[PDB]
């Protein structure tokens, strides 16, 4: 009976898989807001007009009733909801459908530190502020509540291409990959002379980088525990590693320096661009259909979009005061149409793609209420910039 | 395991270019349909007349010519797939395309290239004819040429040649320049409308003079930067190059920019453009493509140069031009106030194919991806112009929705007598996208109109008589009772007399330029004048099998094997004079003879030798295969047809040879040389083999000496098999060809037997068998005038002429345009036909394009609202019931705004669940289509068709839809299917099994949650594959008692789904499901397999990249001809946004392995046309068990019958017996209840 | 033969024998429920066993009041449920 805001693919999916159907190529959309019925959905757009599915405009913000800061923030891979992780230890669940909060799971003992589906989009691993790490089905069950997982908190989780292994790393200066069907470490990695701060697998390939306090990204095989190269460009610590899940042609890590890097595994470890903001870099996630699109994220908020085919030394799309304190943790739905964002001001901010019309398109500082009722029936709305 | 062929060949118009490629005499007009680069000769009249036709094993992405040395026919440059450059001389001698160089660029591209690369790798010709580029999305390969044919190829970013140039809009080669010149359109901040607020005039243009400077090794490129363009208007998408200098052809502005760099003048087209000469247009056009099609005509014998652009939406837009400087810079919308482009939509290749030396009044192909590729006549250039329709090319659009129903078999009997086509079903598509979008029922079998059906008694073979034009005479005669019965034009008997009637007759033909006639019966031959008298009788040692005759002669073959020809002394025509054949044919074994006249070895007799006149030559068929022919002043010196105890591709006329190379195996049972045809009646060499195999070979216009088959086009699918493998389509009735100078116009060859063939040439087409009713073919007769009579097995003679008022004869079947949008209403766009068996009737949900109202839950519209800019084009959905015996539409049943039907099926939902009375009711999921952020509305509409008292005037309106359950659900109803008595429909991530009760409450019984979006879903029974919009598809198994949706497997490799459907072939159960990215996806439920994780993770067995999107995937069962069928096997027919139909007919994993085993030794033994290596093309990254490609397996076919037996690794007559399986899979069609 | 919609239910598999065993899910899609066959006690109770040609109940399937949790496609207990996962009106609490 009460209205909200539904941002769902479904209806733009049909207005594709029409145009597809018939041949009738991706129409290019218009000012006027009659033309938002041919924005067709993410994986839709490709090269020249993937700036399209560049998530601008401000959705909705959502706080956990309690208000709790968020560690972590992973989406459901069918995209339907976000799960998001707790201090306390549990897992509230935003649906993508209205963002609306479903039943906390209670995950852990302690806080969930990161969570992380397989790409056979079923089961997901989870983690603790103490060692463990747990075997989730989609349907929420822990399977395999690995105890001994780490000696001390892990940090970041990531699964193989054929998701039969997955890697975990913690405050310990080692790296595990875990044989997921039994739930058993296959191969240890031996190296960093300090903490793993994050670690990313090869969505194609076997291969997995590692953030480490080392100031070094050593590429790992999952088969015999030995890195394959070690990138030494960066200098403080790096502290977050991905790839582009779509292709995995390009690793790319984060540093806690001002510094930011952008990998190709592909050519000889060459970086492609060394991205250096003021303020400090905290967390990325790549365009989950749009290969070289991704989006940092700053202490001082500051939500980064950028492309490596339009601007290598800049950011495409700066949003500076996304949100009010230092984003810690953001997701994509592998759909792509919302990109979740959260940060330590205990909020969880949503962002969809830009609507062709809108006068509060680009908002910059909103000093009472930046969730200002965005969930008024409607996408877009007239100007200061805040509602109520 | 699998094999793919194109049922339906591609006919969606994607290239085309005007260049002498196959001659030099006359401008030929290439059409790349998308596999299937057709040259036609256009003539003054403008009807295209197809010289030669070249199918090639992967898509033609883009094509241009480039012009080669010492030869004045310019050479073809090719691009197949993701990139990858096939230059293609055409070769006079063997008249096939033989590849210079193949230049593949996917692996360097790729290499270069951060993100994915485009599919559609577009390709840019230069005007200077010197460097061709191949570019991607900002990825550019450069092609040089030496001023070998090719030179070493470069592959570079765009910013290595300017210093900017981040993401390429389009690159294209600019007018006039000494050194060639590309012009980089790019926008360096990405700007699409929505970043329209931060960016302003974010697109720099950049003219870029290249050094293209060549080495035997490796090339080095300099680019030298003439001109550069900073500000310009976000939406400038296409650029088109004139003379003086760049057109830029924006979504809303178009700017002209010249060869020196700045902007003289640019032409806001609507509302949406905002900035240097301003040019404000108030009428609201706009160019929605991502590239627009576009021709651009010099000027000749002058300053007078044309440009015409082309929206989506089928509007000509000509342009004006001043060189000096540029002023009179203005867009026109030509008046089409006879509306015939209304018809058309997504013009995809626009090109100009007569030269006429004058700009004005010209003669224009348009290939469109909708609607019949035209071709124009623009007659004038104003700012009396009128253009017409001057020919058509028929384009079965995207096929849009694919089902089998019945169009013939509705009557049961027709004129009396049964049904040509009883028991006869088609797989009618839904063709067109747009205000001439229309059913095209794809026939398996040519559909005859009935002009005067008649019941016989104990017949064989009819032979009718036309003595001044005029049929007065019918012969009709029986083999097994001993009698020739001669009937009148009324049809009564012995009217007339002295007719040798006690015996068998063998052939009965007007005779003297039509005074004489000769009976040829079994013992002895006759003469008779008009009105029925003996004159001269001839007696035989031995039994007449074959006998042929033209105007003054007539050929006898005996039982023996000798021959004896006849000529009448034709200053009296009573009597009958011994032709002085040859003796050296006396010792050959000849099988049978024909009469024939035509300028085949004119050329090479002493008489008229280079002069094109029709000499009279007897051709023969040797029991050792080669067709033997002379004139009657032959001199004892024979000529031959060489290489047709091979039969391979190329048939030289020779003198010929006598030896012992004697190998007495007989597999041309009939040959004839016919011209075929409607317009262009081509000379066409027809071989029918024993096994009744139809080889066809053309009679080339050049070098008419020389016979030549394209044996990579498979044009003719096969009609038997030569190692005797299907027997059953010969051992009923003997197969004999007939061939017809004028059936409806169209020049047609029919072949009797249990399988009837036509031999249907269009001019748009090389001539096809296409199956000629469902009914049985004894012999046929030409009925008086443009019909004919033919006999069928049960005796019922029925005369038959061919509609051409909608039907097409070329896509190799033949095809019936149902155009259902009349005057008064026209149901723009049709898609998800549905057949209704319990109505016997189709239902079409149509789906006009209405302008879209961009809205909430309430009332109120989104903030942005503006009247006076042209609005988006939404939805506005509604199905029409169609009665196909008159095919008017009987029941539209209208959707509301926004609302587009996705899916509709019609179903075998249980009405009751323990009764079981599965009533057939549709089922239509509308989906009310509108914005991500407004919330997802959908509907799923079931109807059951009541047969209701009909209209007092019209019949066949004798049903309506019933809406007997609706309801508008929370998300988009985007797919239905009947799973098992009960139908699912999807929802927003959701997927509800309903279940109808007899009270008809729709109950949702089981439910689902699916990854983002069902594109498509179909159900085996109670199995499921219902396929996620990205995340690939879930196979789901389905439950009743307790009703669950059981999750069996998710597909691994997750894609953009398009189309789902199953293939079965028995044991395990396979799953076609189609890509975005044009890839069959077959994945099989192996829940035995370890690594397939307890069939929970289906596993990824083939891939397969299709030359389109395919549409609507479609399950129907497979004839299984040669073999038993113990499990009904299903074939997989899947239609394509190019307008092709494929079948993913599956196969038992013996009879795979040896086409397998074929296939592997066709591409590697025999050579590919762009040298493309199929097995290497129809692959893109998601077992090594690979999908065959049918239409390289077709090639054995085509090839030479020595090579053919050669190619088996007992097996080959195994082969065959599968070959013919996989043709004829389609004829169960053919099979009612 | 009946080729408009021939989507066939009675067509055999080599995957036939797998769907009995794994997942309780045969075919035939309206079989009757097997006697001789309890709940409580699972494949023990019918001589037959998991290759049963007819279906067995799940204790799930036959418990009364829908879940709310399943019908949000989250339900923990994705077994042993003290609730129904069958997404039928006639047991529903709104
Ligand atoms: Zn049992
Ligand atoms: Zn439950």
């Amino acid at each position: 009976v009460t209205q909200r805001r539904s941002v769902d693919v479904s209806s733009p999916y049909i207005n594709l898989y029409y145009n597809r159907r018939h041949g009738l190529p991706n129409l290019v959309v218009e000012p006027e807001t009659s033309y938002t019925i041919d924005i067709m959905p993410p994986n839709a757009y490709r090269g020249r007009d993937r700036v399209i599915n560049l998530p601008s405009k401000f959705t909705h913000l959502s706080s956990n009733k309690v208000k709790h800061v968020i560690p972590a923030i992973q989406w459901t891979p069918e995209g339907r909801r976000l799960v998001v992780a707790t201090y306390s230890g549990e897992f509230s669940l935003w649906n993508a459908s209205s963002f609306t909060f479903e039943t906390l799971m209670q995950a852990h003992d302690s806080a969930v530190t990161t969570m992380k589906y397989s790409h056979d989009s079923d089961w997901m691993i989870s983690g603790d502020a103490d060692g463990m790490i747990k075997i989730w089905q989609p349907n929420f069950s822990m399977v395999k509540e690995i105890d001994a997982a780490h000696t001390e908190s892990i940090r970041d989780m990531a699964f193989s291409s054929n998701d039969s292994k997955f890697v975990t790393c913690s405050d310990d200066n080692i790296l595990k990959i875990w044989n997921f069907s039994n739930g058993k470490q296959e191969r240890v990695l031996s190296g960093h002379h300090w903490d793993v701060k994050s670690c990313d697998w090869h969505p194609e390939m076997g291969l997995i980088a590692s953030a480490s306090k080392d100031n070094l990204v050593k590429l790992w095989d999952p088969r015999s525990g030995n890195c394959i190269s070690s990138i030494l460009k960066f200098k403080h610590t790096v502290l977050k590693t991905r790839f582009q899940p779509t292709k995995g042609n390009l690793l790319m890590a984060i540093s806690k320096d001002k510094s930011c890097r952008v990998f190709d595994i592909r050519y000889s470890m060459k970086e492609l661009m060394c991205v250096r903001d003021e303020t400090d870099y905290m967390t990325l996630e790549w365009h989950p259909i749009n290969e070289s699109m991704f989006t940092l994220a700053c202490y001082d908020g500051s939500l980064k979009h950028f492309d490596l085919l339009q601007n290598l030394n800049e950011p495409i799309l700066t949003i500076p005061y996304a949100h009010d304190k230092c984003i810690t943790s953001l997701s994509y739905n592998p759909v792509g149409h919302i990109f979740a964002t959260a940060a330590k001001d205990r909020t969880i901010r949503f962002w969809t793609r830009a609507r062709p019309i809108d006068p509060n398109a680009y908002p910059t500082y909103n000093n009472k209420k930046i969730n200002g009722w965005f969930f008024g029936i409607n996408n877009d709305i007239n100007a200061x910039x805040x509602x109520x | 395991m699998n094999v793919y062929d194109d049922v339906l060949d591609a006919t969606v118009v994607s290239h085309s270019l005007a260049t002498h490629f196959t001659t030099s005499d006359y401008e030929e007009l290439l059409v790349v349909r998308t596999n299937i680069l057709s040259v036609y000769r256009p003539t003054r009249d403008g009807k295209l007349y197809l010289t030669d036709e070249f199918k090639f094993h992967g898509l033609i992405t883009d094509i241009g010519l480039i012009p080669q040395k010492d030869s004045p026919l310019s050479c073809l440059l090719l691009c197949t797939g993701v990139a990858k450059i096939s230059i293609l001389k055409f070769n006079t001698l063997t008249n096939s395309i033989d590849t210079l160089s193949l230049h593949y660029y996917e692996g360097k591209f790729k290499g270069k290239s951060l993100v994915e690369l485009a599919k559609i790798s577009t390709l840019r010709m230069d005007p200077g004819s010197s460097c061709a580029l191949l570019f991607n999305n900002d990825i550019i390969a450069f092609l040089p040429f030496h001023v070998k044919f090719t030179a070493p190829s470069v592959v570079l970013v765009a910013s290595e040649l300017y210093e900017g140039a981040k993401n390429i809009i389009d690159i294209q080669f600019l007018k006039n320049f000494t050194k060639p010149t590309i012009a980089l359109l790019y926008q360096p901040k990405l700007v699409w409308a929505g970043n329209t607020t931060i960016s302003k005039l974010p697109t720099q243009y950049v003219i870029l003079t290249l050094n293209i400077q060549p080495a035997e090794s490796a090339t080095k490129i300099e680019s030298t930067t003439i001109a550069f363009v900073k500000e310009l208007p976000w939406d400038l998408h296409t650029i088109v190059p004139v003379s003086n200098g760049a057109i830029i052809v924006g979504t809303n502005e178009l700017a002209f920019l010249d060869n020196t760099g700045v902007l003289q003048s640019t032409v806001l087209l609507n509302s949406f453009a905002d900035k240097k000469i301003i040019n404000n247009s108030s009428l609201e056009i706009m160019f929605r493509e991502k590239n627009t099609t576009s021709i651009w005509i010099p000027s000749s014998k002058n300053n007078d140069e044309t440009l015409l652009l082309m929206d989506l939406k089928s509007n000509i837009y000509y342009i004006q031009m001043e060189a000096e400087l540029l002023i009179k810079f203005d867009i026109f919308k030509l008046p089409i106030v006879n509306d015939l482009l209304k018809e058309n939509s997504n013009p995809k290749c626009i090109t100009r194919l007569n030269a006429t030396n004058s700009n004005k009044n010209m003669d224009l192909f348009i290939g469109f991806g909708s609607g019949n590729a035209l071709v124009l006549r623009l007659n004038n250039l104003k700012s009396p112009f009128d253009i017409e329709l001057l020919s058509s090319l028929r384009n079965v659009g995207p096929i849009t929705s694919l089902t089998v129903g019945k169009v013939s078999s509705i009557d049961d009997v027709v004129k009396g007598l049964p049904n040509p086509n009883k028991n006869e079903y088609s797989l009618v598509a839904t063709s067109g996208n747009g205000s001439g979008s229309h059913l095209t029922v794809i026939q398996t079998s040519v559909q005859p109109e009935i002009e005067l059906a008649l019941k016989f008694i104990s017949i064989t073979q009819i032979w009718n008589l036309k003595i001044k034009g005029r049929d007065r005479y019918l012969i009709t005669t029986d083999s097994t009772k001993s009698r020739s019965d001669i009937y009148e034009s009324d049809n009564n008997f012995k009217l007339g007399g002295r007719l040798r009637r006690d015996a068998t007759t063998v052939y009965i033909s007007m005779f003297g330029e039509e005074k004489r006639i000769i009976q040829v019966t079994t013992n002895h031959l006759y003469l008779y004048d008009t009105h029925f008298r003996r004159l001269t009788t001839i007696k035989f040692d031995y039994e007449v099998i074959h006998v042929s005759v033209m105007d003054p002669y007539i050929l006898v073959t005996v039982s023996r094997g000798d021959i004896k020809i006849f000529e009448l002394e034709e200053k009296n025509k009573r009597k009958l004079l011994k032709v002085d054949l040859p003796e050296i044919l006396n010792e050959m074994v000849i099988t049978s003879g024909l009469i024939l006249k035509s300028n085949m070895c004119n050329e090479f007799l002493i008489g008229l030798s280079k002069s094109q006149e029709e000499q009279l030559l007897f051709t023969f068929v040797t029991a050792d295969n080669q067709i033997i022919f002379f004139t009657k002043d032959h001199n004892d010196r024979i000529f031959q047809l060489n290489g047709v105890d091979q039969l391979n591709e190329s048939l030289y006329i020779s003198t010929y040879q006598l030896g012992d190379e004697i190998v007495p195996d007989p597999s041309i049972k009939q040959v004839m040389i016919n011209k075929l045809g409607h317009d262009n009646k081509e000379e066409y060499l027809t071989i029918l083999t024993f096994g009744g195999e139809i080889y066809q070979y053309r009679k080339l216009p050049q070098r008419r000496s020389r016979f030549y088959r394209n044996v990579t086009r498979n044009d003719l699918a096969i009609t038997g098999a030569p190692d005797n493998a299907y027997a059953k389509g010969v051992s009923s009735i003997e197969r004999i060809m007939h061939y017809f100078p004028d059936y409806n116009g169209y020049s047609v060859i029919f072949v009797t037997g249990s399988v009837p063939y036509i031999l249907i040439k269009e001019d748009d087409s090389t001539p096809k068998i296409f199956k000629f009713g469902n009914i049985p073919l004894v012999s046929v007769t030409p009925w008086s005038e443009r019909s004919v009579m033919c006999v069928d097995d049960i005796k019922n003679a029925r005369v038959y002429t061919l509609t051409t008022d909608n039907m097409y004869y070329g896509n190799k079947l033949p095809l019936k345009q149902i155009k259902i949008s009349n005057v008064l209403d026209d149901y723009k766009t049709l898609q998800k036909l549905v057949y209704h068996e319990r109505a016997q009737l189709f239902l079409v949900s149509y789906c006009k394009r209405v302008p879209y109202e961009a809205l909430g839950e309430d009332g109120e519209k989104v903030i942005g609202y503006d009247e006076n800019v042209p609005h988006a084009e939404g939805f506005q959905s509604g199905i029409l019931l169609i009665n196909p015996k008159s095919w008017k539409v009987i029941d539209k049943i209208d959707f509301p705004k926004n609302s587009v039907v996705n899916e509709m099926r019609s179903s075998m939902i249980q009405i009751n669940s323990k009764t079981k009375r599965k009533r057939e009711y549709i089922i239509a999921g509308v989906a009310n289509a509108t914005t991500e952020d407004t919330p997802p509305t959908g509907a799923f509409h079931i109807y059951d068709v009541i047969e209701v008292v009909p209209e007092p005037g019209k019949p066949d309106t004798n049903y309506k839809l019933k809406e007997i359950f609706q309801e508008e659900v929370s998300g988009t109803v985007s797919t239905v299917c009947e799973v098992s008595g009960r139908f699912m429909i999807s929802q927003s991530q959701k997927v509800l099994v309903r279940d109808i009760q007899e009270d008809n409450s729709v109950i949702p019984v089981a439910f689902l949650d699916i990854p983002v979006f069902v594109t498509d879903s179909k159900s085996f029974g109670n199995l499921l594959i219902i396929g996620d919009a990205m995340q690939g598809f879930q196979f789901i198994g389905f439950d009743a008692e307790p009703y669950r949706m059981i999750s069996l497997g998710r597909s691994m490799s997750k894609f953009q789904t398009m189309s789902l459907e199953f293939l079965v072939n028995g044991g395990d159960m396979y799953f076609a499901a189609t890509d975005a990215d044009r890839n069959v996806h077959v994945l099989k439920y192996a829940p035995d397999e370890p690594n397939s994780l307890s069939g929970q993770r289906l596993v990824h067995c083939s891939s397969f990249t299709l030359h389109s999107t395919n549409s609507c995937m479609m399950l129907l069962p497979r004839n299984e001809e040669f073999g038993s069928p113990q499990v009904p096997s299903f074939q997989n027919v899947g239609g394509q946004v190019d307008g092709s139909v494929f079948k993913i007919v599956p196969l038992s994993e013996e009879k795979y392995r040896r086409l397998y085993v074929i296939q592997q030794q066709i591409i590697d033994r025999e050579l590919q046309l762009g040298g493309l290596n199929p097995r290497m093309e129809r692959l893109a990254n998601d077992s090594m068990r690979p999908m065959l490609d049918f239409n390289v397996i077709r090639r054995f076919c085509g090839l030479a019958i020595d090579r053919r037996k050669s190619i088996a690794q007992h097996a080959h007559f195994e082969a065959w017996r599968d070959i013919i399986n996989i043709e004829f899979s389609m004829r169960s069609l053919c099979q009612g209840k | 033969p009946s080729l408009i919609h021939p989507d066939t239910a009675k067509y055999p598999f080599k995957f036939e024998p797998f769907l009995r065993q794994e997942y309780s899910f045969s075919l035939d899609p309206d079989r009757p429920i097997c006697e001789f066959y309890n709940s409580r006690e699972g494949p023990k109770s019918c001589p037959r066993g998991p290759l049963c040609p007819k279906k067995h109940v799940l204790p799930i399937f036959q418990n009364k009041i829908v879940c709310r949790h399943w019908l949000r496609g989250l339900c923990k207990k994705n077994d042993q449920c003290e609730y129904l996962h069958e997404y039928n009106l006639r047991k529903m609490p709104e």
